[PDB]
């Protein structure tokens, strides 16, 4: 008996018992979610100490199978997957600190409140708050205000905390066989025992330096488009030849410049497309908009899903009593079971995101028949690129008159899909400088390029030079304004958004070229196309058993991250933008100074 | 005299895949229209003898094998097929004549908790030859040292099916019953007008 054909029979008896436990704790979490009590918050903590301890087992039985000695490519993975130490190569005090600050880390960012306006009796939550309030604004003052005062609670409570947790995290990875913690993070990105089809994190790193640098003029006449907007709108607050303020950027955060929409509208004599009222004159339940998504699945190719789809799962707010929470999220519960988790409603946005989340429920279905471990995708970034394209195919017009529910009398002229670009770009490509900047700022901090003392300094001068805004205030070094995102606090890779985006539009492209469309890219409908569905699905079943740099050929053609799709797919939003910002100012200069 | 398919059929309890029961039927008349109004089941795949022909021929000896398995596992029922169900548990000769029905009985075995009281076997050292029942709950030797009781390298080779209501088609419970018709130099003892 070989190394390999006993690395086989664990990896058997793993997938059955996890499988097992990972429905036991899904079902249990999915109890929770649909309906929030102490006893199911209970049985959903003890599902998951039970699936930990399980995993810590089985992670301490693998280590005796070394990868020398594994030939077969897919078993490697598995025992790779399966071998990571995690934090238990810290000391038991260091792992029981690590956790206690992670878990004060996620509860101040998430009970965090702004109460120093006024009097302490108005305490402004972010999420229902801070959210309504940065969504739209027209004085300067309040939105300083909010943005100042919150960056101040989180950075003044969480800077030494921030440290330590990066100082623990920097130890864990260089115990872990690794360099740093940005290492560990890159180390999914990381192809290793196959020939031609390779890749490494400084590849990752430099191709990602590549993309950027190729995709910076887009990005640039875009924030040219929206800083002349929005100086038009705001008299006397920003420079010509300067940066705009950060904290104007639709959201707080900046990661997202959907917001801006309302104050850059290319053309306010025309509307934007809505299907709202013609979903309501037809008079559509919370079901029709999953039996269309469904039916346009399968008129691409994909197949239907089973009545335990539609009996189990849940698709309607369920009232006063048993709260939920509504947030969309597709369940893969582990055996056959494959529920989505939100309040449908009568919107443009939730029709969409039913197809969203319908395409990740499709990618389960696709990869299900994977071995435990390689029931994911390739990396990271294929789940929410296949979603996206999903979505992007579900929107366009010619689809929206297909399905019935637009007026076929309509016509489409320049504007509209002008608008439509502008909104895309602004929702898509307005939040890939702003990942790229986090995601390399966290690197280098990591690594250890940026001294600890100065942290802020430099993570303002790089805003400044990547993503081009500016500071409202001064900051000195006791803040720790990156400590306020989710992501951050939360111990997650944020680099997952870049690689969606340059996936999904490669993958969009790819499709809809073997579709037989002759015009615009971003027309392109998969729709009543059976051989772009099986060219997709050929991918989808793979899932992670195979290298990403190998499912990314499989579907479109090359073995590496690409711009030129997500380039001309604005193509004529590009020109639009090249022919209005010809009097204006081009390029942003970091020589700007309060 | 009426052969015993509805005991088959109507039985309460079913065994499991790797302790499969088997229940020898002669000395009766044979009556398949019985064993058509019993349900709408899942596959009817009957290789040998057409069911046209079943009231039309004397069979010696009828098996009727039974079972719970996944919905997945039916298509592993069948002459020249491979899995853990036709290797370690249930394999079919390449003779096969006889009928192969299983129908879904999700309703009766599931527990909505884990009905663990059906198992299968996922580990042996040599394959299983046709028509064969093998039941031992001995440790299986993965490694190259001797088994002292579980732990590393020696798994507990039965591995149980947890079943519940929430499980999609092919998952859920599938009881199947084969229904062999095996034939000698015997006069015929199976027969039905
Ligand atoms: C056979 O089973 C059905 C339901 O499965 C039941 O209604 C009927 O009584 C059974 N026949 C018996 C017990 O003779
Ligand atoms: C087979 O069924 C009989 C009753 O029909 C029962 O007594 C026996 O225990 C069963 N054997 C197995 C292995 O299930």
């Amino acid at each position: 008996s070989t190394i390999e054909e006993q690395a086989k029979t664990f990896l058997d008896k793993f997938n059955h018992e996890a499988e097992d436990l990972f429905y036991q704790s899904s079902l249990a979490s999915w109890n929770y979610n649909t309906n929030i009590t102490e006893e199911n918050v209970q049985n959903m903590n003890n599902a998951g100490d039970k699936w930990s301890a399980f995993l810590k087992e089985q992670s301490t039985l693998a280590q005796m199978y070394p990868l020398q000695e594994i030939q077969n490519l897919t078993v490697k993975l598995q025992l790779q997957a399966l071998q990571q130490n995690g934090s238990s190569v810290l000391s038991e005090d260091k792992s029981k600190r690590l956790n206690t600050i992670l878990n004060t880390m996620s509860t101040i960012y998430s009970t965090g409140k702004v109460c120093n306006p006024d009097n302490p009796q108005e305490c402004l939550l972010l999420e229902p708050g801070l959210n309504e309030i940065m969504a739209n604004s027209l004085d300067y003052n309040e939105r300083l205000w909010a943005w100042e005062s919150w960056r101040s609670e989180v950075g003044k409570q969480l800077r030494p905390l921030y440290e330590e947790y990066v100082v623990l995290k920097n130890e864990m990875a260089r115990a872990n066989h690794y360099e740093d913690y940005g290492d560990y993070w890159r180390g999914d990105y990381e192809v290793n025992g196959v020939d031609g089809y390779d890749y490494s994190r400084g590849q990752l790193i430099e191709d990602v330096e590549h993309t950027f640098e190729e995709i910076k003029p887009l990005y640039e006449h875009l924030h040219a488009y929206v800083r002349a907007k929005l100086m038009n709108a705001y008299p006397s607050y920003i420079s010509p030849i300067g940066c705009l303020p950060a904290h104007l950027l639709g959201d707080m955060w900046g990661r997202f410049w959907t917001n801006l929409y309302s104050l850059t509208v290319p053309f306010g004599q025309k509307p934007n497309i809505d299907v709202t009222d013609a979903m309501v004159d037809q008079a559509w339940d919370a079901q029709r908009i999953f039996k269309e998504a469904e039916k346009f699945f399968v008129s691409v190719g994909l197949p239907n899903m089973t009545q335990g789809f539609w009996e189990n799962s849940m698709l309607t707010d369920p009232g006063n009593v048993q709260k939920a929470v509504c947030h969309p999220t597709a369940w893969d519960l582990g055996k056959g079971d494959f529920r989505i988790l939100m309040c449908t409603k009568v919107t443009m946005d939730d029709f969409l995101t039913a197809h969203h989340e319908m395409g990740h429920i499709q990618y389960d279905m696709a990869y299900a028949a994977q071995p435990f471990l390689l029931r994911n995708g390739a990396n990271e970034g294929f789940h929410e690129a296949v979603g996206e394209i999903m979505s992007l195919s579900a929107a366009t017009p010619k689809h929206l008159k297909s399905i019935g529910l637009l007026s076929p009398d309509f016509q489409e002229d320049n504007e509209t899909e002008i608008n439509f670009l502008l909104k895309q770009a602004l929702t898509i490509v307005g939040t890939l400088p702003f990942t790229y900047m986090l995601e390399k700022w966290r690197w280098m901090v990591f690594k250890g390029e940026i001294p600890k003392d100065q942290w802020m300094k430099k993570w303002w001068e790089m805003k400044r030079e990547i993503v081009g805004v500016v500071e409202p205030v001064p900051h000195d070094e006791t803040y720790c304004d990156p400590a306020s995102l989710f992501h951050v606090s939360n111990d997650y890779s944020f680099i997952r958004y870049y690689t969606r985006t340059l996936y999904q539009f490669q993958f969009q492209e790819a499709l809809c070229q073997a579709a037989k469309h002759e015009g615009p890219l971003h027309k392109c409908d998969i729709s009543n196309s059976t051989e772009a569905g099986q060219k997709l699905f050929n991918m989808l079943r793979l899932g992670k058993s195979e290298p990403w740099t190998l499912a990314l050929e499989n579907v479109v053609g090359a073995k590496n991250m690409n711009v030129r799709p997500l380039l001309n797919y604005f193509e004529p939003l590009f020109t639009w933008l090249k022919d209005q910002n010809k009097n204006s100012f081009v390029g942003w200069s970091t020589d700007w100074s309060p | 005299n009426l052969c015993p398919f509805h005991e088959v059929f109507n039985a309460t309890r079913f065994a499991s895949v790797y302790a499969w029961n088997r229940t020898r039927i002669s000395n009766c008349v044979a009556d398949y229209s019985v064993l058509y109004n019993f349900a709408p089941f899942f596959a009817f795949k009957c290789y040998g003898v057409s069911p046209t022909k079943l009231n039309d021929l004397c069979f010696t000896n009828v098996y009727a094998d039974s079972f719970v398995i996944k919905g997945n596992e039916v298509s592993q029922i069948a002459p020249g097929q491979t899995g853990n169900i036709a290797d370690y548990n249930y394999k079919l000769p390449d003779d096969f004549t006889g009928c192969v029905i299983a129908w879904n009985s999700n309703k009766l075995d599931s527990k909505h908790s884990g009905n663990y009281d059906y198992w299968y076997r996922s580990l042996r050292k040599s394959k299983l030859k046709p028509f064969e029942r093998d039941i031992s709950t001995e440790i299986y030797q993965a490694g190259n040292k001797p088994c002292k009781g579980k732990g590393p390298n020696c798994y507990f080779p039965l591995e149980s099916y947890g079943f519940r209501p929430t499980y999609g088609v092919g998952h859920q419970p599938y009881r199947v019953v084969v229904l062999s018709f095996e034939l000698l130099h015997a006069p015929a003892t199976v027969c039905g007008p």
